[PDB]
RNA sequence: AAUGUAAAAA
RNA sequence: CGCGGGGUGGAGCAGCCUGGUAGCUCGUCGGGCUCAUAACCCGAAGGUCGUCGGUUCAAAUCCGGCCCCCGCAACCA
RNA sequence: UAGCUGGUUCUCCCCGAAAUGACUUUAGGGUCAGCCUCAGGCGCUGACUGGGGCCUGUAGAGCACUGAUAGGGCUAGGGGGCCCACCAGCCUACCAAACCCUGUCAAACUCCGAAGGGUCCCAGGUGGAGCCUGGGAGUGAGGGCGCGAGCGAUAACGUCCGCGUCCGAGCGCGGGAACAACCGAGACCGCCAGCUAAGGCCCCCAAGUCUGGGCUAAGUGGUAAAGGAUGUGGCGCCGCGAAGACAGCCAGGAGGUUGGCUUAGAAGCAGCCAUCCUUUAAAGAGUGCGUAAUAGCUCACUGGUCGAGUGGCGCCGCGCCGAAAAUGA
RNA sequence: UGAACGGCGGCCGUAACUAUAACGGUCCUAAGGUAGCGAAAUUCCUUGUCGGGUAAGUUCCGACCUGCACGAAAAGCGUAACGACCGGAGCGCUGUCUCGGCGAGGGACCCGGUGAAAUUGAACUGGCCGUGAAGAUGCGGCCUACCCGUGGCAGGACGAAAAGACCCCGUGGAGCUUUACUGCAGCCUGGUGUUGGCUCUU
RNA sequence: GGGCAGUUUGACUGGGGCGGUCGCCUCCUAAAAGGUAACGGAGGCGCCCAAAGGUCCCCUCAGGCGGGACGGAAAUCCGCCGGAGAGCGCAAGGGUAGAAGGGGGCCUGACUGCGAGGCCUGCAAGCCGAGCAGGGGCGAAAGCCGGGCCUAGUGAACCGGUGGUCCCGUGUGGAAGGGCCAUCGAUCAACGGAUAAAAGUUACCCCGGGGAUAACAGGCUGAUCUCCCCCGAGCGUCCACAGCGGCGGGGAGGUUUGGCACCUCGAUGUCGGCUCGUCGCAUCCUGGGGCUGAAGAAGGUCCCAAGGGUUGGGCUGUUCGCCCAUUAAAGCGGCACGCGAGCUGGGUUCAGAACGUCGUGAGACAGUUCGGUCUCUAUCCGCCACGGGCGCAGGAGGCUUGAGGGGGGCUC
RNA sequence: UCCCCCGUGCCCAUAGCGGCGUGGAACCACCCGUUCCCAUUCCGAACACGGAAGUGAAACGCGCCAGCGCCGAUGGUACUGGGCGGGCGACCGCCUGGGAGAGUAGGUCGGUGCGGGGG
């Protein structure tokens, strides 16, 4: 019967969608590899974890050939 | 082993079960009707497992069944008799004065030399196949 | 064949692509219930087929068992079944040909077809090339 | 460091 | 069915765990001593490594399914 | 000692669960979280809804990837045959890589891709909404039903999850003959008042033996399948017909021919392979029976008579067979 | 060191028909089960096969031996006599039976005297077919049925009795075991006290 | 050092034991957020690297075709096509050449002191992280560096080891010994880890509980079993259905074996026999039919039909089955496998004992063998009989009608 | 405002593959050379410096062509929030709102922003 197996759930996918107001610093999206790209205002960690990088606002921008990207538009 | 041929019968077990063995049959009694050789089991809990086994026992004894009658049509056939004794003999090749000789057609020769190396057609066709079929040819169209 | 072990049964909701048109030969077989249709039931069909016109012309077969069909041995409820002592089948929403003839008369194909459908579990119908094309 | 059968004395 | 072991020249066994080259005894074959055979002496040949897949630069060797043989187990009511 | 079983005593009022998650020598026990309640505090935020933005890979479909797959084409490789050896050549109603055409399958395949769902912003929403800090809990065996999957056997009042829901705690009321969870509906108390819901309105039993148009002759209805049939009614299509059909009845129904071949025999009639003509108004190198092989019978087809319709196929409604069990229906 | 605990092989081949294998090959062991016995108080397949007995014999007796899984002091094989031991057969005799009948007495039954018990939710306690927690006097539909007792039968009241002994559960209990753990008694042991003198010796 | 003593001897588990499993990662199941179970489908981890790391600089795969001394499908060279099917240490996935991939120069940031704000979350854990300070590495610089493309490669606390320092030092000074910092000892793998330290046996057994859970029976189910149909390859010399029916297909029944765990564990007594039966019909006989490959007699096959009938012995506890002698036939099932408040108790299923077998052992066996306590009193329903009461719209004696039941039902 | 060219962005194939044609004044490229800076695990191929001559062959720039590639409706359908109705089921049917993929018709060899040189 050998096969009762699985590993635990890693509650990964997008963690803060467009329009939502953002404090520096805080996480915007964790993934497998860079299902999405970093971009303006939005730095990378080593598990390719998205931060916005200043108070501001997210929105998504999707760039064909050179995939999706996550942006903080900043505000103060 | 056609299912056609063979009854198979279920019965309660001989021996310790508790309730489970006094109302539950499981032993089984696998008789093949034409050959009238049956067979019974009861070694497992299980009436399948008995039922299987039952069965792989039944066809160990019908292959040596089949055996035994498959002997006398295939073993019949090289000869009656042949004592390879004395006499028993039916041609003889003598290299002493050159003369091999059929004791059947009565027939002789003069190269025993020759014919232990391939002179055989000499031999079959003419005299040998002959009083072969003659002495089966006569017995028909005759009395048999 | 090859694919991986066995799998999961699934539900033959609607005939959704449960459904065709003749692509080969003259007269076909279409399904009209859903079923799982086994190799042991096209082959039995395909047989009787021949069978029935000696030497005649050509079928084809349009479905095809890929779906490993499982089963537990007698037992109770460990593990996956051992499975596949009935082997494989071919999912059949109903509206789907199955069976092509050709190179035969209409009442040799009228009966061919006629048989191969008693060879099988479901209801079916027999059709003529009607007339629909792409 | 064994063995060698079975047809020959006017 | 469950757990464990095994399948390698014609016979019987090594080699595998620790992948790179398959070894032992017997038999077989050629040549010797003998009047001749055996014994004995000198040479030589012979193996898909059960089967289908997988890993690897590379598989007898490691991984997985299957067939075959062996042993154990199949208890409580 | 008892993480077990039993037992736990007056009344009225308000609210009102859980049978899930995590860990547990844990699995019928516990700790924390979830859900209940009370107190104080904040006060339009709450469920649900409108508009807008972003996140997504299911249903469906698809073959572009990973694999699976029927037929054909083209074509390495191998196999058989001609031919041979210096190796070379052609054939190939054998198997088949790659490639292409047609046709398809896939939870662990996706060029695509819904409905929906998630979340944030703005607005409606004062509700036994919501939030903050505390006191007290119980629950941690759930069950059925609908839907979506796994397991199972596209078995089980089976089993395991997901979203609901009802029983649990609404075995209170109405319907369903009776019957926790199906249909209707949330019982503060009283009334010999009224409208309804599901379901019903011939009698037991309240209320139509109501109205109009059909179908069904089985007690179907009053609970079963593959499959079988000149059941019955209905729409559609093709064909025959007063230039005479369908049915029955009068007559011929053949010649070479006894078809070639298989075979003891195969004379239209075991099987195999099949595509003449002619007397003519018509008769098929033959529908079935009869044979050992034939002759015999018949249809097919033509003539006459009759005198009005007839035959096949597709579709729908209801029905018939298929249909055997043990205390009395 | 075995009348100490204990143990006592596998594969393949070979015969003046076939079958078998006295013989051989090889691998492994501490050594590979000898005599005698053997479908047995041991045999799974099994009612093994053959013979005996019987009209007919899964038992029984005699054999054969492919001993699932005998075997030599947890003794092997026998053995006269003995046995309220266990199995098979026969003669005698029978109500054991075909198959039951009659009769006797002590109860049962009726009258007078004395007078218990388990049990008991309450009872105004019928049948069928359904139904319901899946086996209904108590729900539904239908059938049946005047009220109350006495002698009898045991199908039901999931009848009574005993908080199931079987099964599982409890980080329950207890008896037993050992090369489970940890101890203890006991036995062995060096130093030292009780413990002294003389002499040789390294 | 079991002579004796105190104890340990895990959990999950479509009953328990046996088998398997226990933590971590990848994918699917998962129903387009997250999460999501099963002894559901599939695979990996318990490491590795001082270059396989940092930075700067440069280069771009696999494959296909063509051409080339060894080469020969494939080594190395040249040309043309080729956007990623290669590589990224290792399972899978995501990601990726506008590098995370190949090569080179210098290099050690596999830094110390911190840490805004988050992800995830019951707890405790786990994860990401801009920037500030110190002193650095590569770069001209903008800058990048707090290991590795990423997600596994792991272990609370306790107890102890080694190194070090602003700490404490039992009247004072030292010392002993602690604290703090650093790091070490976990297959505590039953992986949230009871002790520093632990296996079996009970049929000699006991208590507390459970119908939360197995063995009997009922129930649901119908795989299995029995019966019946659809198709018609073929057999039957000729003839597919007289009699048969390949390969396949649809059902009925609830007698078998199972599945599930729904009532009953403050008890529903288990096999066989005996006694007494009653019901089903899928009919063994007898009665009536159709067909027949039915001359007749006798059969074969299907149809109708329960009304009655359905023997005595041998063997075994047997049910079953074999056998003997008959028969018209020696039917099959239901009724808790009908019936133990009716009987038996041979079998199973307590304690004794023995054999083979397993175990060092105590003991154990759907293996065997001999032995082994079955409970006078019926309240109610039901059943067999027999009375008392009242009724039957004057009272009484005798004789009767038959609604409605019951019995019988055989065959040579 | 206009035209050509250079550099650099924006969307991300209707921008691409390929076939034909045109551009050297300007710009760009190839191009001459390898002393110097610099460079090759060999080589001025690449990187680099110094640069006349020649050329527009290569590369690139612009423009045409629809064979490949890419884009791709409308119409209808599958599926489906929500609400119902029929059958033993494996299933099926209606109302309401949303609505694919494939395929048909068609479309495309680009559109634009800032600076600079030049008529
Ligand atoms: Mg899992
Ligand atoms: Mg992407
Ligand atoms: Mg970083
Ligand atoms: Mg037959
Ligand atoms: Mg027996
Ligand atoms: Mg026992
Ligand atoms: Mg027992
Ligand atoms: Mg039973
Ligand atoms: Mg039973
Ligand atoms: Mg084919
Ligand atoms: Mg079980
Ligand atoms: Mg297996
Ligand atoms: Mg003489
Ligand atoms: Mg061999
Ligand atoms: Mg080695
Ligand atoms: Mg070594
Ligand atoms: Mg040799
Ligand atoms: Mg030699
Ligand atoms: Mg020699
Ligand atoms: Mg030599
Ligand atoms: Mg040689
Ligand atoms: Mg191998
Ligand atoms: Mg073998
Ligand atoms: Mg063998
Ligand atoms: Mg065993
Ligand atoms: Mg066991
Ligand atoms: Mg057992
Ligand atoms: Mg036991
Ligand atoms: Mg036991
Ligand atoms: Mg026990
Ligand atoms: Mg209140
Ligand atoms: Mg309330
Ligand atoms: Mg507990
Ligand atoms: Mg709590
Ligand atoms: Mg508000
Ligand atoms: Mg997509
Ligand atoms: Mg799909
Ligand atoms: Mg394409
Ligand atoms: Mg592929
Ligand atoms: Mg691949
Ligand atoms: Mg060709
Ligand atoms: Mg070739
Ligand atoms: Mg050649
Ligand atoms: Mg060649
Ligand atoms: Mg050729
Ligand atoms: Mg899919
Ligand atoms: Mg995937
Ligand atoms: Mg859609
Ligand atoms: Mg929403
Ligand atoms: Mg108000
Ligand atoms: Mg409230
Ligand atoms: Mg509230
Ligand atoms: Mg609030
Ligand atoms: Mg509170
Ligand atoms: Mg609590
Ligand atoms: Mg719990
Ligand atoms: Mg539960
Ligand atoms: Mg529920
Ligand atoms: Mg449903
Ligand atoms: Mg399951
Ligand atoms: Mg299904
Ligand atoms: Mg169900
Ligand atoms: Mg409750
Ligand atoms: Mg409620
Ligand atoms: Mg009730
Ligand atoms: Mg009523
Ligand atoms: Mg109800
Ligand atoms: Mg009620
Ligand atoms: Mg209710
Ligand atoms: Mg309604
Ligand atoms: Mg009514
Ligand atoms: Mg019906
Ligand atoms: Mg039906
Ligand atoms: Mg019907
Ligand atoms: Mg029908
Ligand atoms: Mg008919
Ligand atoms: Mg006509
Ligand atoms: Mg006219
Ligand atoms: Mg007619
Ligand atoms: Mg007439
Ligand atoms: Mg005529
Ligand atoms: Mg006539
Ligand atoms: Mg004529
Ligand atoms: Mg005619
Ligand atoms: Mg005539
Ligand atoms: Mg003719
Ligand atoms: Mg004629
Ligand atoms: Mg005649
Ligand atoms: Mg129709
Ligand atoms: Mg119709
Ligand atoms: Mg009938
Ligand atoms: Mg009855
Ligand atoms: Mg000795
Ligand atoms: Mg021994
Ligand atoms: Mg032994
Ligand atoms: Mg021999
Ligand atoms: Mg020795
Ligand atoms: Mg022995
Ligand atoms: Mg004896
Ligand atoms: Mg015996
Ligand atoms: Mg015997
Ligand atoms: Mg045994
Ligand atoms: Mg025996
Ligand atoms: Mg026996
Ligand atoms: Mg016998
Ligand atoms: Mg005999
Ligand atoms: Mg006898
Ligand atoms: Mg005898
Ligand atoms: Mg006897
Ligand atoms: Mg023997
Ligand atoms: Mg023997
Ligand atoms: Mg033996
Ligand atoms: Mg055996
Ligand atoms: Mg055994
Ligand atoms: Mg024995
Ligand atoms: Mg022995
Ligand atoms: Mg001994
Ligand atoms: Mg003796
Ligand atoms: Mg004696
Ligand atoms: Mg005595
Ligand atoms: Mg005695
Ligand atoms: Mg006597
Ligand atoms: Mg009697
Ligand atoms: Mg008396
Ligand atoms: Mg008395
Ligand atoms: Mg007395
Ligand atoms: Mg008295
Ligand atoms: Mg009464
Ligand atoms: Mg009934
Ligand atoms: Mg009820
Ligand atoms: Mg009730
Ligand atoms: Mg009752
Ligand atoms: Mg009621
Ligand atoms: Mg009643
Ligand atoms: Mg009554
Ligand atoms: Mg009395
Ligand atoms: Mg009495
Ligand atoms: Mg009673
Ligand atoms: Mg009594
Ligand atoms: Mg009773
Ligand atoms: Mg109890
Ligand atoms: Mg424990
Ligand atoms: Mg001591
Ligand atoms: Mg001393
Ligand atoms: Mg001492
Ligand atoms: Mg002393
Ligand atoms: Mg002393
Ligand atoms: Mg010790
Ligand atoms: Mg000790
Ligand atoms: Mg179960
Ligand atoms: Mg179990
Ligand atoms: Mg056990
Ligand atoms: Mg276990
Ligand atoms: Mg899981
Ligand atoms: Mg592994
Ligand atoms: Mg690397
Ligand atoms: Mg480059
Ligand atoms: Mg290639
Ligand atoms: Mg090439
Ligand atoms: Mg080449
Ligand atoms: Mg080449
Ligand atoms: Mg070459
Ligand atoms: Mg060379
Ligand atoms: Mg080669
Ligand atoms: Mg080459
Ligand atoms: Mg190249
Ligand atoms: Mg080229
Ligand atoms: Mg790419
Ligand atoms: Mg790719
Ligand atoms: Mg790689
Ligand atoms: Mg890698
Ligand atoms: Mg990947
Ligand atoms: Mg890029
Ligand atoms: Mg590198
Ligand atoms: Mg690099
Ligand atoms: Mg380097
Ligand atoms: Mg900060
Ligand atoms: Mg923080
Ligand atoms: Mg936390
Ligand atoms: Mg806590
Ligand atoms: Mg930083
Ligand atoms: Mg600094
Ligand atoms: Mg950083
Ligand atoms: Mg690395
Ligand atoms: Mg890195
Ligand atoms: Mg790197
Ligand atoms: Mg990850
Ligand atoms: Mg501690
Ligand atoms: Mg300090
Ligand atoms: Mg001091
Ligand atoms: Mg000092
Ligand atoms: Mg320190
Ligand atoms: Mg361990
Ligand atoms: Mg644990
Ligand atoms: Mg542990
Ligand atoms: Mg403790
Ligand atoms: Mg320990
Ligand atoms: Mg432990
Ligand atoms: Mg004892
Ligand atoms: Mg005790
Ligand atoms: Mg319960
Ligand atoms: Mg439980
Ligand atoms: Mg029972
Ligand atoms: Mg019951
Ligand atoms: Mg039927
Ligand atoms: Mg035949
Ligand atoms: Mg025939
Ligand atoms: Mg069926
Ligand atoms: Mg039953
Ligand atoms: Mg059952
Ligand atoms: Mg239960
Ligand atoms: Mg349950
Ligand atoms: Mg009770
Ligand atoms: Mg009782
Ligand atoms: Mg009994
Ligand atoms: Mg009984
Ligand atoms: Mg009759
Ligand atoms: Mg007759
Ligand atoms: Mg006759
Ligand atoms: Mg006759
Ligand atoms: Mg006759
Ligand atoms: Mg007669
Ligand atoms: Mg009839
Ligand atoms: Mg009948
Ligand atoms: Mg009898
Ligand atoms: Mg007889
Ligand atoms: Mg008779
Ligand atoms: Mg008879
Ligand atoms: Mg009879
Ligand atoms: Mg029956
Ligand atoms: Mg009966
Ligand atoms: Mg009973
Ligand atoms: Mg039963
Ligand atoms: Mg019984
Ligand atoms: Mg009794
Ligand atoms: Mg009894
Ligand atoms: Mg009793
Ligand atoms: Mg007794
Ligand atoms: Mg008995
Ligand atoms: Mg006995
Ligand atoms: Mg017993
Ligand atoms: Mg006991
Ligand atoms: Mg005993
Ligand atoms: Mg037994
Ligand atoms: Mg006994
Ligand atoms: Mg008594
Ligand atoms: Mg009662
Ligand atoms: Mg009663
Ligand atoms: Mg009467
Ligand atoms: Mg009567
Ligand atoms: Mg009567
Ligand atoms: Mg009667
Ligand atoms: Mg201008
Ligand atoms: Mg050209
Ligand atoms: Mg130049
Ligand atoms: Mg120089
Ligand atoms: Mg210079
Ligand atoms: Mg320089
Ligand atoms: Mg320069
Ligand atoms: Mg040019
Ligand atoms: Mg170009
Ligand atoms: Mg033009
Ligand atoms: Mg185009
Ligand atoms: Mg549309
Ligand atoms: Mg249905
Ligand atoms: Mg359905
Ligand atoms: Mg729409
Ligand atoms: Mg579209
Ligand atoms: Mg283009
Ligand atoms: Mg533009």
């Amino acid at each position: 019967t050998k096969n009762g197996r699985d590993s635990q759930a890693k509650r990964l996918g997008v963690k803060r969608y467009e329009g939502q107001v953002v404090r520096a610093g805080n996480i915007l999206v964790r993934q497998r590899g860079t299902r999405f790209k970093p971009g303006k205002n939005v730095g990378m960690g080593r598990d390719f974890t998205l931060f916005a990088l200043v108070d501001g606002v997210v929105e998504f921008q999707d760039r064909g050939r050179l995939g999706r990207y996550v942006h903080v538009r900043p505000l103060a | 082993l056609k299912p056609e041929e063979l009854r198979i019968d279920v019965m309660r077990a001989s021996g310790p079960g508790g309730p489970g063995v006094n109302t539950t049959d499981s032993a089984v009694r696998v008789v093949h009707l034409p050959t009238g050789i049956t067979v019974t089991c009861q070694t497992t809990r299980s009436q399948i497992k008995n039922k299987e086994l039952a069965l792989k026992i039944l066809k160990a004894r019908l292959y040596e069944l089949e055996r035994k009658k498959r002997e006398e049509e295939l073993k019949a056939l090289r000869g009656e008799v042949r004592p390879i004794e004395w006499g028993s003999q039916i041609r003889s090749y003598v290299l002493d004065k050159n003369y091999v000789k059929d004791h059947r057609t009565g027939l002789m020769r003069h190269d025993p030399e020759n014919v232990l190396d391939g002179d055989l057609m000499d031999l079959i066709w003419a005299g040998l196949e002959w009083k072969a079929g003659r002495r089966q040819g006569t017995e028909e169209v005759e009395a048999e | 064949r090859m694919k991986y072990r066995k799998q999961q049964r699934g539900r033959l909701k609607g005939a959704t692509k449960g459904g065709d048109y003749v692509a080969f030969g003259d007269f076909g077989l279409v399904a009209l219930e859903p079923a799982w249709i086994t190799a042991q039931q096209i082959e039995a069909a395909r047989v009787a087929m021949v069978r029935h016109f000696r030497r005649g012309g050509k079928i084809f077969i349009r479905i095809f068992p890929d779906k490993p069909y499982t089963k537990k041995p007698l037992e109770v409820r460990m593990g996956k079944g051992k499975g596949n002592v009935e082997g494989y089948v071919a999912v059949v929403k109903p509206g789907r040909v199955m069976f092509e003839v050709a190179g035969v008369t209409e009442e040799q194909a009228m009966e061919a077809l006629r048989i191969a459908g008693h060879k099988l579990p479901i209801k079916t119908k027999i059709v003529r090339r009607d007339a629909y094309d792409e």
